[PDB]
């Protein structure tokens, strides 16, 4: 090998005893290798060879061995050195030509490796929030590097989440096989629990969250089933011919179709109002949601439920935007401009509803819940339109004309009162809204008479 | 007894040693520094707290805001920093044997993160090769390995972006004993062909730029990427890779045809690159300019430069995208003219008008426009010399150059009136 060899020797004299010890002095080892001989050659290679950029220090259980080839060792704790470059630079500190890592021999590495990956990912994220970092080609290449880092972060999260006749006459026993069968039968019940609840009314996060929960839940359930012991129990039952449990476990567990449904829900969540404040954001949310809803061709009822949840979220966002835009106090013309933006969003929703209806008709033709959802969507669209109309009337009054302005203000005040009731209680808005519509018609008639004069 | 919220300190004092120490236990500097309150609490929680086998000591040396003896427990380490992590009571093994499991790793000061991720993926594959696991991995083991391989392919693509492509070599499976893994490698190869198609001369022209020196450089870079891709394809087309294509095959045929198209397009690109080198010499005869004089000499020099381009089309003959290349030329000429025009006027023109003591300078501004007219005249003369296949589309292509001249002419028309006043 490199003549600056004493720098690596000194370093190993200090490190080895901590990793392959509890301080004090590690038994001299490198020296043993240099006098065989095999160890000396391997160390020389490690120091100098551009080629074998790695060297391993392996601690086995006390015995030491220095060799690039790595064998899992327990109970062993080790420090690995890897020179990488060609010819050790005697003229620089050796600690600045090697990287050192202590590995645990037969001890939970699957956690240490995950932690190291997480630290690397955090450093990469800091660099991305910093300067260049990826360098190389950059721009697109830098964006590609960011995507790779995000994928690595996802892998780290996955790692964190992760964190026949060997019985003889014991095989055949009604107690043994019956306890096995009973347990498997209960497993079937438990799986059935996860593989019916009416959708009813739910939050956007709710539906998305339980579809995601079905994904990860059935995902872990499949991890449970895929374990060799769980399958081994079914193998024992199949050997004991107690086919009730095995067949019931292979067909009655809705995991196959249920698992597929969970996967579909996860996909929908990945593809995909309640956080909007402006009418622009209400419309933008509706636009993005409806474009996300196009993944349909790729059970009909399951698809319908996901769509309904998205629609509800959009409606809530639109209402918030209108409020952001004391209605009576505000000028009718000023109110109308704010109202117009909200109105445009409502118009877009109506167009989307028509498209949905056409799809439903096609389904009906093919074969000799969804309808209710469509009706609900239509009702939501109608409610949005009514709000837009009120805003438009106020704007018209402002455009008109001291008398015209006064009429617009009165209309705005009535609208404001209705809005306040809706805000008070979500249940009150449902019940309150129906009551408000009857009241609004009477108010409109009075307003019309004033306008005519 | 070992050591507690001091056992780890003592061990690191001996182990860290900078190639010659084996100090044993406590660090006087950490105690002497007495930093920081947040740090004391983090360290105390690490020591006798449960539940958490990690701590970093960060050296970070010099640079800017170096972590040095960092370090923290969890948190983050920035950059040439050199530190380490140890495992104590790896959820909680504390209050009994001193975290015997403790694992130690040293971490120097100095992409590298991508290389570390690749090493972690290799370690996971080695683990999959050894044991089967205790079902915590379960079947996901092979799936986890496939995910790691996909991450490695993404890292290779990132290197190609910062680096020069070569995504297909990263996509190909290494030391394969399955069929799906070979398909994943093939999908990465398809992305590389798409990247070559995505790059175009017109896209650079749309985002400003379009300098005469820059267009030649872009052609040279594209030719170099194609040459690297052709060299990469030879490596990409391994004996094993061919066997995977044979075992279900339309997807393989589409990438192979794309590679053949690149080899052709690449030959056209090489001819374009020779033309680009000639244009690059022309660009140097313009890039070198210190924005002093030049137009009174450049206008005379424009006719010979135009003549060389006329000759270039004839010499190549099989040059692909000849009409597209013309668009690049006009763009190069107009871009070079705009830089020269800005130097002549800009702040200097505003300073003169305010002083109103310079007239000859106003005449000089007209002279710079003349140089622009001479280039157009030379371009027209080149078309007559070319004899057919004029192309150019200066009417719309030259509108950019024409618009700049019209604005300059209006200033000259108004500047002359100011002198009369």
């Amino acid at each position: 090998k490199y003549s600056k060899r004493i720098a690596w020797m000194k370093t190993t004299i200090c490190d080895s005893l901590q990793l392959k010890d509890m301080i004090v002095e590690e038994s001299f080892q490198y020296e043993k290798n240099k006098n065989l001989l095999e160890q000396f050659l391997s160390g020389e290679g490690l120091n100098k060879i551009f080629a074998y950029y790695q060297v391993q220090e392996q601690a086995q259980n006390t015995t030491g061995d220095l060799e690039k080839i790595q064998d899992k060792a327990v109970w062993f704790l080790r420090i690995t050195n890897p020179a990488d470059d060609k010819k050790k630079a005697s003229q620089q500190d050796g600690n600045d030509n090697d990287i050192i890592f202590g590995e645990i021999t037969p001890n939970t590495v699957p956690m240490l490796n995950a932690l190291m990956e997480s630290v690397y990912s955090r450093q990469i994220d800091h660099i991305i929030t910093e300067k260049i970092q990826f360098w190389g080609v950059a721009e697109e290449e830098q964006v590609l590097e960011f995507q790779q880092h995000s994928n690595k972060f996802s892998s780290e999260v996955r790692e964190a989440i992760n964190l026949d006749y060997e019985a003889i006459s014991g095989l055949s026993e009604s107690e043994k096989m019956q306890h096995y069968e009973m347990k498997f039968n209960e497993w079937i019940n438990l799986i059935s629990s996860q593989l019916r609840k009416d959708e009813k009314d739910a939050g956007p996060a709710t539906e998305l969250i339980y579809w995601r929960s079905r994904m990860q839940k059935i995902t872990n359930w499949s991890e449970q089933l895929k374990s060799k012991d769980f399958q081994i129990v079914k193998a024992s039952l199949q050997r004991h011919k107690n086919h009730d449990n095995q067949r019931p476990r292979g067909d009655e567990s809705k995991l196959n179709e249920a698992k597929d449904n969970v996967k579909y829900l996860t996909t929908l969540e990945k593809f995909i109002p309640l956080y909007n404040g402006t009418p622009q954001q209400i419309i933008d949310t509706l636009p993005a949601l409806m474009n996300a809803i196009k993944m349909i061709h790729t059970t009909t009822d399951k698809m319908t439920g996901l769509f309904i949840k998205i629609t509800n979220q959009m409606i809530k966002n639109c209402k918030d935007r209108i409020l952001n835009k004391m209605i009576w106090e505000q000028d009718p013309a000023e109110l109308i401009e704010v109202l117009g933006s909200c109105i445009k969003l409502y118009c877009e929703y109506k167009k989307c509803y028509n498209d949905t209806k056409e799809k439903v008709a096609d389904m009906p033709k093919g074969k000799t819940s969804d309808a209710q959802i469509f009706g609900k969507f239509d009702t939501f669209v109608r409610r949005l339109q009514k709000l837009i109309e009120i805003f438009s009337n106020i704007q018209q009054f402002n455009a008109l004309l001291e008398g015209m302005d006064v009429l617009t203000n009165k209309f705005k005040k009535i609208i404001d009162d209705f809005k306040k009731k809706g805000h008070n209680l979500l249940d009150t808005a449902n019940n309150k809204f129906d009551r408000d519509w009857v009241e609004f018609n009477v108010e409109i008639s009075h307003l019309d008479g004033e306008l005519q004069n | 007894m070992g050591d507690h919220s001091q056992k780890d300190s003592p061990e690191d004092f001996i182990i860290n040693r900078l190639s010659q120490a084996l100090g044993i236990q406590k660090e006087k500097i950490k105690k002497s520094l007495e930093t920081q309150q947040d740090d004391k609490g983090e360290v105390t929680n690490k020591d006798e707290f449960q539940g958490f086998i990690q701590q970093d000591n960060s050296t970070n040396i010099l640079w800017v805001s170096g972590q040095s003896e960092k370090c923290t427990f969890y948190y983050g380490q920035l950059p040439p920093i050199d530190k380490f992590k140890k495992k104590g009571i790896a959820i909680k093994l504390g209050l009994h044997k001193l975290t015997n499991e403790n694992v130690a790793k040293d971490v120097v000061v100095v992409l590298l993160e991508h290389l570390n991720s690749v090493f972690n993926e290799i370690m996971s594959p080695v683990m999959q090769n050894p044991l089967n696991q205790q079902g915590w991995t379960d079947l996901v083991a092979k799936d986890l390995m496939e995910k790691f391989n996909n991450y490695v392919a993404q890292v290779y693509v990132l290197l190609g972006q910062i680096k020069g492509k070569t995504m297909l070599p990263l996509p190909s499976h290494k030391l394969t004993s399955k069929d799906k893994a070979h398909v994943f490698e093939g999908s990465i190869i398809t992305w590389t062909k798409q990247i070559k198609n995505v790059l175009k001369l017109e896209p650079e022209q749309l985002l400003k730029y379009g300098n005469d020196p820059g267009p030649l450089a872009e052609i040279e870079f594209w030719q170099n990427k194609r040459d690297n891709l052709n060299l990469i394809d030879s490596q990409l087309k391994s004996v094993e890779v061919q066997n995977i294509l044979h075992f279900l095959k339309s997807t393989y045929t589409t990438p192979f045809t794309k590679l053949q198209a690149e080899v052709k397009k690449a030959r056209l690109e090489a001819n374009e690159n020779y033309r680009y080198l000639f244009t690059l010499k022309d660009l140097f005869s313009k890039l070198q300019e210190s924005q002093p004089s030049d137009f009174p000499t450049l206008y005379e020099l424009f006719i010979p430069i135009m003549h060389t381009i006329l000759l270039i089309y004839n010499k190549s003959k099989t040059y692909n995208q000849p009409p597209r290349l013309v668009v690049l030329i006009r763009e190069i000429c107009n871009a070079i003219i705009s830089n020269a025009q800005a130097f002549v006027d800009k702040d200097t023109i505003f300073s003169l008008i305010d002083s109103k003591e310079t007239t000859e300078a106003c005449d000089k501004l007209q002279v710079t426009l003349d140089v622009c007219s001479k280039f157009k005249d030379a371009y027209f003369e080149y078309k007559a010399k070319a004899g057919g296949n004029w192309k150019l589309t200066s009417n719309a292509l030259f509108v950019r150059l024409d618009s700049f001249l019209e604005r300059c002419q209006d200033i000259l028309h108004l500047t002359n009136t100011i002198v009369q006043f």
